[PDB]
């Protein structure tokens, strides 16, 4: 059988998530919980030109806000007392496929940056030194709260906001 | 406080990206080319910028007018 | 000699944890104080493919709420003020072995979450950064609170719920 | 010249003292104030194997309840704003020797269930995170209260009373 | 010019203080109101070997009774609502120097008994965990209150008498 | 069409940025959030001898301050678990162009320090050793905190800012 | 014109410079920041037989402590993932001329050590392997810190104080 | 004049140097931190039939841990980016002496391996291929902490302990 | 609001796990199949994999009826 | 509840124990048997595995009976 | 209860102290030797040991009598 | 407290960067020297190398004085 | 777990090292052969052959007893 | 603790150095041979090694006493 869309709103959504289809610009999706964001995100990429790929989803809050900045990206050796191999990331295990940042707000201020920059450059380096990988990994966040708002608590970059900006979809209770 | 910067930007735009996206789009309708310059674009032609990558997709025939736009702006 | 079941309910109940042999998916066992959970973990792990292997059992309440995510998991070096090694994880300890967090209304939502994320993925990583680490641990979750009430409460994740709600067993005070 | 023991009971409670010698499972020492159990305590380990070793005496009423569980075993690095170095613990100064933990009665809850993992497994971890340090410290308890009773109110962990409840002794007023 | 004392009771009492000069066990100093205890420790430690060391001199009774145990010690992060760095300590500030705490019968139980610990080891803990500072400050306890009575008032702790009670100096009004 | 600039005092401060065109001092930009900083370096270096050069602007911010020291300059291999290769530095891709430092307060005093020694030797070695790469590129320093009183503070190298204080520009909301 | 020195305290360690001229012997020079000491160290050299030969300064602060043993010496080829050559050093650099450590307080105790036994054999090895160049490279330490204590502390070898003590010049403020 | 021994125990090691005279097995000799180890070592060999042979003496922790295993031994050219010549040796410069190996824990297991087959066949190559070097040199091995222990600890090798055990003084503080 | 695939779902899943614990259990008997279509699946077809799971294991026969089923739905 | 349990587990303790703090216990004596089986043992096996821990270092002869039992139970 | 501990332990103290205080203390006279035994002592051993530390302090020839003591005792 | 050092240092630096940047300029006017004397240079010599550079760049005519200085110091 | 080989082996190498380093160095006495007999030899043959050679240097006289082994064993 | 030799030490180093450096420096005077009997000597030989090249260098005329040596010792 099939998946389920009916309603106008939503019969639209569906629609927006076809056109957005042949292309790559992060994307963010707001709904209050259970309204289907993450069940979006896996259709846009299921939708994108890289379906065939991985999905790299990773919720923001299933990770204590102090090693986010150590599994996302990734780590170079001893920089914190104990490293088996400078850690890889789900930024790197996400390359060439999507990677779906649930629950965006709950990113710190320091990793809310460190995005940004590899939503630009693409580029990135575990903890201090230099970028030496190249990652392709289109971004996708969802959240449930209002960005905006936390823009004006400071809790919100906005300069990461209006880049993952590019195209918003708004999934309604 | 540029709104002879708005319409010429945007169609820079909607430039890129109709040859970005293989999109058979040539330009804003003059009710589109209203709401451009009525906006207040805080994130100003960062905003524009994505607007309209965003309406290049979404859009659906030769032209854009309120229709997509109001989507966002 | 022997062990003791012999009332209906439990002449039951030491049959499903015999049938539940053969499996791994994680168990969520619910009784008052005292009425035996524990004492059907062991037996459900004596019983299990996995029983020669360890039995990594922890009470979730025998450990301050601040460090319970930094020795379940374990701890990537210099991300807290004095660190003498990465520290290894009662997860990495039941590696190949059975896990059974007691009292698991006790679990900080950030936790619980990271243990949603370790109960299907099966990687994590110690604090910030990546998984660079494998372990086949079986989750055995027993809490003598009523877990559905906690969700109503958003004291407790539900899709953790239903992840762990796999097997259900509940022993009759 | 010497110390002083001359009553029956005392005659006696003496040379339990000497037979528990060849011992190191916890004890538990109740009488009222004064009567002399944190004498004992000190004859205890004055007569164990472990005389020479350290003696590791700290008074659970001479620590703010939320201190306690941050001075007995140790701190992880960054959990509690201002970390100075991951801060080692009295079970650590009291590492191969006697840790006697005087008015027993006065343990949170928390940390009465963090002992009793300590009493068994003998290792512990500073905060969230895992263990990563070897303590081999024989549990003294005095108590001026009486335990049971605590039990039945709940503010006394029961399975931490059979635990330390292994040798006790109880010196009359 | 010069200072006033020149009534026998108090021609002496300079002397004792001249005598205990070349020492550094807590002073125990007890008089009415406006008797010149304060002048007294002020004196002490000017004749002390540590009169060109700080003078930390706190009243017991300028600050709530629920943030001295916050403000004497020190405080280990995250353990109060609120905190932008452990905070240091009159103790770590009086380091090296004399700690005059006025109006001791105004010590809270809890502190009364954590200020013996330090006067015995010396080493103290911000809350909860373990000792990681180092302080040499000497003892010196003004109150107006006849802390015997206390005693029998359980309002008190003796031990805790006796060890400020080394060298005791009191001033008749 | 072209770029924004009419009020007196910026009237001024483009040609300012005109007039140190043929140069290549560092450059210290100040002003608060939004007000044009990161536009005047972009146009200080579209006006310097080396416009058609690269442009390596990085926020200080937007890197976990663990790994700054790591990106910026490089890094010499196996000194931290895991390295695919000695990393190379963005001062290494911004030699011949501008590096424009974003955000200078957040500097790490180690950092500060090692930039110092680039803005005068121009050489840089990759962690411990020695140099062994030459770079010329010109620092373009941005900060919305006034720099002065962070020298007070001790947060921020005095003989570093005088170094980068060799141009100073001073954007007004 | 000229430099300044009129105090009789300074009017004296001109002198000192002065006589130390005809020698080689380390020296070592304390006193508070901005004191002078590195302006001292400098004229040390202007007076020392090879004024004419380079003067190494290095702060021993900008750089990180684990690339300090790697620039100071110099480095063999793969040791170290990446390296373009095997690494020169300031102490090669410094060959024939004077080498003026400062802040030495912030070595680290393996290159205290590898100082100590190039200030005595005058011969070093970049890494694993043997000595094959020869150095003649003056020392020069400067530190405000109390070399002194730090030895109690066991932050700083003792035998390389007395090394570099042979000469010492201390900065009143 | 001369040196200083006279306490029994010494009366006595130095006899025990006197006899070990006419022999070549390596010696272990272990005390607290300056007990005079280096000094009987210097002694051994003072008295040794190759007194007027050179003495080699290399603390080996005044030198990082990975380039030990290239200047102990010696390096075969481009092995490592940077070779002048294929590094000397320690071991060949102390060919027809003493090397005096100090502080023998700090061994890495690479080297304390590397050193067992030279103190047994005498002979080594430097790095990847073959020996083709003839090097005859007394190991005199000295170290402060307890062999035996980091035998159960892993950190050193038991067959390179008996090797270098075949004659052991210990200097008592 | 899909009870038109709760029995072809569950019959998904009573044939992985039949087949990953090797029992012989080909699948659900009318009885049975009424209650999994009258459960109103809060968890959805999340809970009813875990149900099915709990059902295969807990089988003894070579169907599944209203006897395991209640034990939980 | 299992009357029938006691006296052989306290025999297995007092085995354990006799060996561990080498002490010449071979047993308990009838009169201290009779004890063991009356007292209603809350904490059940856990508390006659201390009860009699502690019964083997009380220990003085060969065998225990009512006299350091009583201490206790 | 233990009068004949007194005097030996208070002369211990007042060793310990002449030593840690460098006073040319050489014990306790008679009259004071006797207060000393007739003071209840309540503290006990501990409240001799400051009794004398202070008692050393307040020192002035090679001995301590009535004096000092009824100071405190 | 050189101030008999700050004209001439001054003077050496505008020399230095007039040259180093192919400025024409020859040197202070009285005005800006005296400003130069009063400011307290707590960067000292440094503070006045840069001040300087600055003021060479920023420099427009043959001269430099209370102008481009005021921006500075 | 080869007491019948200490003794002879021990006697190997007393006469290896004898030779080796010129001693005269004859054999164990009886309380010497003792030890040698009782040590646990971790080391087994190895450690025998090293306690010895250090034996036969240390020798004085003719013979070896609870003397030098002591030393170590 | 071996007084007896600071005196003959020194002044083989004041020998040493006064040759090293070319200068006339002859030996201590009493009121310095004094002093260096009285310093402590941690670094002991070390120390008095350096503390004389020190004042070797230091040296003005053909003697060294509590002059040049309290500058350190
Ligand atoms: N439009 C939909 N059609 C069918 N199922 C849906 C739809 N939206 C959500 N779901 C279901 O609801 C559940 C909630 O999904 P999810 O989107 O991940 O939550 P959230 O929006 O908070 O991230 C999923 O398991 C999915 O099967
Ligand atoms: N004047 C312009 N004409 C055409 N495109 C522009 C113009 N200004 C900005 N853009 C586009 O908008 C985005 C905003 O860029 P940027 O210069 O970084 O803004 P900001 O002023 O914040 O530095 C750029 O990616 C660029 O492609
Ligand atoms: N069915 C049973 N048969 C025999 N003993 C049991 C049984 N159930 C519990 N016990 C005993 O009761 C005690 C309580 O055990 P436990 O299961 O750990 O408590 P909880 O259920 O609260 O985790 C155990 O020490 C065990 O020996
Ligand atoms: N049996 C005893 N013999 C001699 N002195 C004793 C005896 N019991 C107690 N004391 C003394 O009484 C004081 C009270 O001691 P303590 O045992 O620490 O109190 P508590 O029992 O409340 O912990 C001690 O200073 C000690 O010297
Ligand atoms: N013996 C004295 N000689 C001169 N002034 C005194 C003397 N005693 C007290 N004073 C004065 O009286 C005031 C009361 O002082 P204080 O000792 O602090 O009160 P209290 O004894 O209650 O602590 C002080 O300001 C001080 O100057
Ligand atoms: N003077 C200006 N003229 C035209 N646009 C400007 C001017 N100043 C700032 N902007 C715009 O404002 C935005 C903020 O830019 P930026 O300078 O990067 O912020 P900040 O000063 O905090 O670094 C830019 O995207 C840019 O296009
Ligand atoms: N005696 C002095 N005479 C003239 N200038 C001095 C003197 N001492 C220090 N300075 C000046 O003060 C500054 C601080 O110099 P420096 O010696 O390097 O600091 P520090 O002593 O901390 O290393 C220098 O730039 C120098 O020009
Ligand atoms: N027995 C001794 N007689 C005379 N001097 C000694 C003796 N033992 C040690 N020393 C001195 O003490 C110092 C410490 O020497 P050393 O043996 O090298 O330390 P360590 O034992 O830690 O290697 C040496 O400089 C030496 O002159
Ligand atoms: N339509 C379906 N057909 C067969 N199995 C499904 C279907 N939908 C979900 N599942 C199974 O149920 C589970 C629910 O998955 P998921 O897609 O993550 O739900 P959600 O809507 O919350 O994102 C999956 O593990 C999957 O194997
Ligand atoms: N049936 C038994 N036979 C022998 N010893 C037992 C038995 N049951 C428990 N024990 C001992 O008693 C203690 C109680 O153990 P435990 O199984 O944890 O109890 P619980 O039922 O509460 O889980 C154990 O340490 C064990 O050594
Ligand atoms: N028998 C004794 N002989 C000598 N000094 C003692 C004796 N008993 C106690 N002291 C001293 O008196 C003080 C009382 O010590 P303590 O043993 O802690 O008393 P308590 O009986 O209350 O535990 C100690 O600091 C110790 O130095
Ligand atoms: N006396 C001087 N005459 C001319 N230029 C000087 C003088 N002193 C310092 N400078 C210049 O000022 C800068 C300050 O240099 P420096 O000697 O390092 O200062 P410091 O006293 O802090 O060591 C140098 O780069 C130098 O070119």
């Amino acid at each position: 059988e099939e998946y389920v869309f009916e309603s106008p709103k939503m019969k639209e959504i569906l629609e927006k998530i076809k056109k957005i289809s042949c292309a790559e610009c992060p994307v963010l999706i707001t709904g209050e919980s259970g309204v289907g964001k993450e069940v979006v995100a896996r259709l846009i990429h299921k939708l994108s030109d890289r379906s065939k790929e991985p999905f790299v989803a990773l919720n923001v809050a299933s990770i204590p806000r102090d090693i986010f900045e150590a599994e996302l990206f990734g780590y170079e050796k001893g920089a914190f007392t104990g490293a088996v191999s400078s850690k890889e990331g789900f930024f790197e295990l996400a390359d060439g496929g999507t990677l779906f940042l649930d629950e965006i707000g709950e990113l710190s201020l320091e990793a809310q940056a460190k995005l940004l920059r590899v939503i630009e450059s693409g580029k990135f380096y575990r903890l201090g030194g230099r970028k030496e990988i190249e990652v392709n990994v289109r971004i996708l966040a969802a959240t449930n709260r209002n960005i905006k708002e936390l823009v004006k608590e400071g809790k919100f970059r906005e300069d990461l906001y209006y880049r993952l900006g590019v195209i918003e979809i708004e999934i309604p209770p | 406080e540029r709104k002879e910067d708005i319409i010429p930007l945007a169609n820079h735009f909607l430039k890129k990206f109709s040859r970005k996206y293989a999109k058979e789009v040539e330009g804003f309708t003059k009710s589109a080319q209203e709401l451009l310059l009525s906006y207040p674009w805080y994130g100003n032609v960062r905003e524009l910028k994505n607007v309209i990558e965003r309406a290049v997709l979404f859009s659906e025939g030769k032209f854009i007018d309120r229709g997509e736009l109001s989507c966002l702006v």
